[PDB]
């Protein structure tokens, strides 16, 4: 006659399935997709070379007039200020201060 | 053995293309849709996304 | 007040990404992760033993 | 009464399984309240023929 | 005639101890549907200002402005 | 002041390093190879390299992992996409007047600051 | 408007990156426990070992979870926060500073607050001009018109007081700096010498390849 | 780049406090909580 | 270089651990234990292939009705 | 049985001094901020020292780009809202003749 | 730096069974002689990247 | 003096008392000991002119 | 080099980091404490009062 | 650099059973008195091909 609330069996199928994880179970498993579409791989290289080509233009073309073009002489200005960036021309080419 | 196998792969296909649509047809309609069904329509739906990218 | 002006909002492609070196891939640790999760999976499922009949 | 439900195969959790050894539960938790997670020369004390093992 | 040192529970014995396992296990649950925050948090971001950029995104906190 | 402590067999080190050991025994152990489908191509000498063959050990780590042999690959498209696009750069045809007007980087340009 | 004082705060990613650290502690479980304790039981013998134990236990992890989460877990701040001064000198080192002030602080503050009436101290202290001049005079020393430059006493005598707490914070500041600089400098050599090869061999496409191995370097 | 790995860009925006005017806000809050209660001048509040 | 209290886990007393449960009668519900009910998609590969034609084609005639 | 641990968070705080540290180290780095970096860096007449190259290098992540000064424009922004919210006169400023200290 | 493990080689030479009980004072004694190189290319890295 | 090394909290006592009205003017004297060399400029005496304004 | 600044010494959303940080640890401490050790296990098992009787026969 | 070799080569002339615990030891010293000469290269290789 037990005077708690007894917890199903099945309850604790499921909840064994959520407390019997281990460290290496969530550091690699998160940590794969996060390094690979994170600030070092994927989103960093995304995020940081817009800074440059977005820089590249505002420069040379204009952010408006950028604006006002097409979409894909947009893409193809985009790209030849990527090129001018990954190339650093000025710094020797090399990505330092 | 690739080749002779990846052509006579071939009519497998196009012949369980109608079968896999009638399959998903009545399971929506019916409703007996599981957890694997799910699965393989989203890998479906990923698929046909980056298609309809590569189409654009 | 609160505001979200549209210079933040710019084209996205990942065709204009310069990319990585073999160098920084290699510096970005995506291989020790590769190599382990394998090892340490391997350990915590290898030292629980089951039992066994010795042929 | 609580080892027969182990026998029929039913999975028994840690506290659930600690409030039949009421006793226990009861140092148990106030060992907790305290927050001392230590444990072992207080055996070595109360009975000195475990010292050293 | 009962045992002793025995007694009914009270609300001052606190919760029962499958009450204290459900109280346990929910940081654990809670971390399936973070974790993944966390990475969609990460990947739908966008940079707050350019070289281009004529204005910077405020957060009027209290509405003062 | 004088209190004659025994000596603690806790607090002593000789158990660190043999773990140690056998941990990088465990390490080793998985990689064992058959003869069968083995090569290794040495040095002129002749001799072993080094990386050499100690990769399928690795690989046979990979093969037990589970989902970073599944993703941790997708950041690898991203290097040659950099071999390619750093080559389309090296010899890339640009304005003089745009080079000459906004210089990538270049010190002593007020604009910029400095 | 006059009395509009307005302030900029700068604010970014912080909740769901700084969620996932203390989520991270119920699964480390304090494996340092062990280690803090023997070093615990090593320096110290007193009833208040628990309190200042746990607070190194706390420290201690959250230095390890994070150093974790800066080499695995690369995303926005957790990349900056090991290579940032301020983490190093007041998310590491301000909280083992604080700690035995937290701990003991009832017997140091007594401590300093004695050591204000500084007195010279005797060893076997049988003597009885000691105590006159102690409760007359206040001091073993002449404190003969002292009280003519009593306004800077006070402070001398509270440095005095806090001279023997004051290597605590140099050596704290001190480590703190030398691990910032440890980790930038060691970070920086590492990428510059990484960005020296890569511009060698993207000018010698013949050695543009994977020359060591994909994984050998990187386990390496 | 290597500065690129050691700088800290993950801002999302700018919060903006006027100071005076909280600061205004909290006596006013102050003065409406003290003679809501109809407090004396030898309270601790 | 540490002491063996920390490479054994206890200081005095080694204490016993609970084991993990079981749940005798059913599979092992765990993160590892995920493939016995999710295999890989192996049911609709075929029409994914005549999705992907049909999503490309539909796309490619939106497109360029479009663009002209 | 009862317990601070499942009963009373405030009797377990006060029973541990180990739960204090963290007040204390937050109290500590908030005032530790407000004396030092409030006025220095936060305040409007302060905040300008973000764009310098050798105090803030990349806060912007570039040189800070004087020709455009989103910094100016926003808060200009926001003064002029401050302004319309007010309907302050921007002229009654400019009829103002400050006198001096004279002797 | 290389006077410390010159120094831990020699002393497990004369002791294998010392060798740790000094290993800590080895690696004690590497990162503190390590450090101050560290500090003397702060200085040069200070120099170059910040000053004009 | 001999407050000071009694019992009872009255060295805080004595050493929060010396503080409050000594050790302020010795800390104003440290910061004046590297002011008395610098070269300073002449007071703008008030001329207490500015402020008066009929009542209404 | 970018953490070589004043404006790093200072920073408020580290600040902030440390804050929400410490907050959920005071929040999840009763958690932390959840862990449960055999020792009076032991003394219930191992406990044995002396349990002979009197006889000055 | 050589220190660390030399170290090595008179403490296996001393105990040859423990050669192979003290070689690990031996490839890390060699690598960190390697490593400062490296990082002293990087400042004469920096100062040259970049700046004017
Ligand atoms: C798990 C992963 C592990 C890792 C595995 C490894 C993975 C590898 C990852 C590799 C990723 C990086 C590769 C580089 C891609 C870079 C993309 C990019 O962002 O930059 C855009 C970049 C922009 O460059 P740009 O400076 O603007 O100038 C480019 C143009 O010159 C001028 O600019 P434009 O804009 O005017 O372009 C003109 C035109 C180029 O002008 C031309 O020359 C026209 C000719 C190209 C069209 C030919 C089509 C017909 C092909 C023949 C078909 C044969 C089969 C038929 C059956 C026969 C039966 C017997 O451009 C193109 O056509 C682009 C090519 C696109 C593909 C072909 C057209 C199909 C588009 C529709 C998609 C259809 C999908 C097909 C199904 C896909 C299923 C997967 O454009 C290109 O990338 C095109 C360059 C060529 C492709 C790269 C080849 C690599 C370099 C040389 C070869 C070395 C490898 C050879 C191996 C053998
Ligand atoms: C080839 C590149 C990968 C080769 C080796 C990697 C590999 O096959 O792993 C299997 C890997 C995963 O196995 P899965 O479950 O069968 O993937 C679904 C297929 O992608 C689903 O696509 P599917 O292969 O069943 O058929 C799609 C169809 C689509 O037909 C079209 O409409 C494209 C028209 C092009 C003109 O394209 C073709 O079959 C041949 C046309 C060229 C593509 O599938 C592939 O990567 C091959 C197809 C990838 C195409 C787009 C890649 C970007
Ligand atoms: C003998 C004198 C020794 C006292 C030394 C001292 O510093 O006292 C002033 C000190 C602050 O004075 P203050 O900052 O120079 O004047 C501005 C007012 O605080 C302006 O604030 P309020 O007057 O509007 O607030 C009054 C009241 C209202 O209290 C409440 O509203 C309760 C809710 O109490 C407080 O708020 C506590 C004082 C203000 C906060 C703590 C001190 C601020 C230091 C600089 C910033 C540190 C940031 C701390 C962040 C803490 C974490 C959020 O007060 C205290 O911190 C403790 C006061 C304890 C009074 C006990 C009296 C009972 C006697 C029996
Ligand atoms: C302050 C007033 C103290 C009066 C006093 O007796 O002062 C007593 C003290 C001397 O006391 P002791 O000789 O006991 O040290 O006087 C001083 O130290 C100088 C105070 C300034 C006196 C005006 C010049
Ligand atoms: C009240 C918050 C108002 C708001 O919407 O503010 C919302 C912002 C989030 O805005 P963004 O994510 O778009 O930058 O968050 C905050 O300002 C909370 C700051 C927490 C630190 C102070 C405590
Ligand atoms: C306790 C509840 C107080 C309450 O409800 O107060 C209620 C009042 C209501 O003001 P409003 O009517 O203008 O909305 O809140 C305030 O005026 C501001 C409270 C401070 C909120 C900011 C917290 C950070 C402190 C920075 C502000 C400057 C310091 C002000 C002194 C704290
Ligand atoms: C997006 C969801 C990932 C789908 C992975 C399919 C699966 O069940 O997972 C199965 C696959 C591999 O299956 P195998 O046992 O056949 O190797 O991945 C895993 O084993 C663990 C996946 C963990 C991530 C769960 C989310
Ligand atoms: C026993 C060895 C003795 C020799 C010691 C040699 C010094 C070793 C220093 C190790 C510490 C360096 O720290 C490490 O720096 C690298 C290089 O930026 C960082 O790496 C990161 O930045 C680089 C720089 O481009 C990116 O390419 C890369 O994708 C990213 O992961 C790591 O995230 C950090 O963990
Ligand atoms: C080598 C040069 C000198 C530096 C020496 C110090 C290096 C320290 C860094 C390595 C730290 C390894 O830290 C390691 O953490 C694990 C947790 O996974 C601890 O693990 C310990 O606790 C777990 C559970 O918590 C027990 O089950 C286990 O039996 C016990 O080993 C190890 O006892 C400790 O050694
Ligand atoms: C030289 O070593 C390089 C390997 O370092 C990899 C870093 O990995 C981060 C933590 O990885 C783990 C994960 C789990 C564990 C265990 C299994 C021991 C956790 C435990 C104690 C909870 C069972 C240990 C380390
Ligand atoms: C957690 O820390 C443990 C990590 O230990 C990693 C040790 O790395 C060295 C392993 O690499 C090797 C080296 C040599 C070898 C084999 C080549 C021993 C030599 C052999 C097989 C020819 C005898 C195998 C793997
Ligand atoms: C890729 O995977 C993502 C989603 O994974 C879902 C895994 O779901 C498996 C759920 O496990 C079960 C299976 C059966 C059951 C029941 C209750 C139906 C079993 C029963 C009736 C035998 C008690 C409960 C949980």
């Amino acid at each position: 006659a037990p005077l708690y609330p007894v917890l199903s069996q099945a309850s604790l199928y499921k909840r064994h399935f959520f407390k019997n994880i281990k460290l290496f179970h969530v550091v690699f498993y998160v940590g794969a997709p996060c390094v690979t579409f994170g600030t070092a791989a994927w989103s960093g290289s995304n995020r940081n070379s817009r800074e440059a080509i977005f820089m590249v233009i505002e420069e040379r073309h204009g952010w408006d007039n950028f604006k006002k073009l097409s979409s894909h002489q947009q893409g193809v200005i985009m790209q030849e200020a990527a090129q001018e960036s990954l190339l650093a021309r000025n710094k020797g080419e090399l990505h330092l201060p | 053995e690739f080749w002779q196998m990846y052509l006579a792969c071939w009519p497998y296909r196009f012949r369980n293309t109608v079968v896999e649509w009638e399959t998903c047809k009545a399971k929506v309609l019916k409703g007996s849709v599981d957890l694997q069904d799910i699965v393989d329509l989203l890998y479906l739906l990923a698929w046909a996304y980056l298609f309809w990218i590569l189409g654009e | 007040p609160s505001t979200s002006p549209a210079d933040k909002d710019v084209p996205m492609s990942i065709l204009h990404t310069h990319g990585l070196s073999y160098v920084n891939w290699c510096m970005s640790l995506a291989p020790g992760l590769l190599v382990f999760e394998g090892f340490f999976r391997a350990r915590y499922y290898r030292s629980r033993v089951p039992p066994s009949r010795t042929v | 009464r609580l080892h027969e439900r182990r026998l029929r195969g039913d999975v028994i959790d840690e506290w659930e399984e600690l409030d039949y050894h009421p006793l226990v539960r009861d140092d148990t938790y106030l060992a907790i309240d305290f927050g001392d997670p230590t444990f072992g020369r207080y055996i070595w004390k109360l009975f000195p023929h475990t010292d050293g093992d | 005639v009962p045992v002793a040192n025995f007694r009914p529970k009270k609300p001052w014995d606190g919760p029962w101890g499958i009450q204290i396992s459900q109280k346990k296990d929910r940081p654990f649950i809670a971390m399936w549907i973070l974790f993944p925050l966390l990475l969609v948090d990460h990947l739908t971001r966008e940079y707050y200002a350019y070289w281009h950029s004529s204005k910077v995104p405020v957060t009027d906190v209290f509405g003062d402005f | 002041a004088a209190p004659a402590e025994k000596p603690d067999p806790a607090l002593d080190a000789t158990k660190a390093l043999p773990k140690a050991l056998e941990e990088v025994e465990f390490f080793q152990s998985y990689a064992v190879r058959r003869k069968t489908g083995f090569h290794l191509f040495n040095r002129a000498t002749g001799s072993p390299t080094i990386v050499g063959p100690m990769f399928y050990n690795l690989y046979n780590f990979v093969r037990i992992g589970r989902v970073s042999k599944y993703v941790c690959w997708l950041s690898l498209p991203l290097v040659f996409q950099r071999m390619w696009m750093k080559n389309r750069a090296t010899g890339m045809e640009y304005d003089i007047d745009l080079e000459n007007y906004a210089p990538f980087e270049a010190k002593k340009n007020p604009m910029h600051g400095h | 408007m006059l009395n509009s004082n307005i302030y900029i705060i700068i604010y970014g990613g912080i909740i769901m990156y700084s969620i996932m650290i203390i989520i991270q502690m119920f699964l480390y479980n304090f494996s340092n426990k062990i280690y803090i304790e023997v070093e615990i039981n090593k320096y110290i013998l007193s009833k208040n070992n628990i309190d200042i134990y746990w607070i190194i236990c706390n420290c201690t992890i959250i230095i390890i979870i994070t150093t974790l989460n800066h080499i695995i877990n690369k995303i926005g701040i957790y990349n900056m926060i090991e290579y940032n001064i301020c983490y190093w000198l007041i998310g590491t080192g301000l909280g083992l500073y604080i700690s035995p002030f937290i701990v003991f602080g009832y017997k140091f503050f007594v401590y300093i607050m004695d050591l204000n009436n500084y007195s010279l101290n005797i060893y076997h202290n049988n003597n009885k001009m000691n105590d006159i001049q102690q409760i007359y005079n206040g001091t073993n020393y002449n404190d003969t018109m002292i009280f003519f430059i009593k306004d800077i006493n006070n402070i001398f005598t509270i440095y005095r007081s806090i001279n023997f707490f004051m290597n605590w914070l140099y050596q704290m500041i001190y480590y703190g700096v030398r691990m910032w600089l440890v980790f930038v400098l060691h970070s920086f050599s590492l990428g510059s010498f990484g960005e020296l090869i890569t511009v060698i061999t993207d000018n010698n496409l013949i050695f543009n390849v994977f020359y060591i191995g994909l994984l050998g370097l990187g386990f390496i | 780049s290597p500065n690129e790995h050691l700088m800290f860009f993950d801002f999302s925006s700018w919060l903006l406090v006027d100071f005076g005017k909280r600061w205004e806000r909290w006596v006013s809050f102050k003065k409406s909580f003290l003679t809501t209660t109809r407090s004396p001048y030898w309270s601790p509040q | 270089p540490l002491p063996n209290a920390v490479v054994q886990g206890y200081t005095s007393v080694r204490g016993p651990k609970r084991p993990l449960d079981h749940f005798y009668g059913r599979t092992p519900l765990n993160i590892d234990t995920l493939w016995h009910w999710v295999k890989f998609p192996h049911r609709y590969d075929n029409l994914r292939f005549a999705v992907c034609f049909w999503a490309f084609l539909v796309s490619a005639h939106f497109a360029n009705k479009k663009q002209r | 049985v009862y317990t601070n641990w499942q009963s009373s968070y405030t009797r377990l705080f006060v029973s541990k001094p180990w739960m204090w540290h963290p007040l204390a180290w937050m109290t500590l780095s908030v005032g530790i901020w407000w004396k030092f970096g409030k006025e220095s860096l936060c305040n409007e007449r302060s905040f300008y020292i973000h764009t310098h190259p050798k105090w803030a290098p990349h806060k912007f992540h570039t040189v800070y780009n004087w020709s455009r000064d989103p910094i100016k424009w926003t808060l200009a922004e926001q003064y002029a809202s401050i302004i319309r919210n007010t309907n302050t006169d921007i002229e009654a400023v400019l009829k103002i003749k400050l006198p001096a200290n004279a002797n | 730096v290389a006077m410390c493990f010159s120094s831990y080689m020699l002393a497990a030479a004369r002791q294998p069974n010392m060798s740790a009980k000094l290993l800590p004072y080895c690696i004690l004694g590497f990162a503190l002689s390590e450090a101050l190189a560290l500090f003397t290319l702060l200085i040069a890295l200070l120099e170059l990247f910040v000053f004009s | 003096d001999m407050m000071k090394v009694m019992p009872g909290g009255k060295a805080f006592v004595g050493t929060a008392l010396g503080l409050a009205l000594f050790g302020g003017w010795g800390v104003e004297f440290v910061k004046n000991i590297s002011v008395m060399t610098k070269e300073k400029p002449p007071i703008d005496w008030n001329n207490e002119k500015l402020g008066h304004l009929t009542r209404s | 080099l970018i953490p070589v600044s004043l404006v790093d010494l200072i920073n408020i959303n580290i600040i902030f980091y440390i804050l929400l940080l410490y907050t959920l640890l005071l929040f999840f401490i009763p958690l932390f404490l959840a862990s449960i050790n055999y020792t009076y296990h032991y003394i219930y098992k191992y406990y044995n009062y002396n349990y002979n009787f009197i006889n000055n026969n």
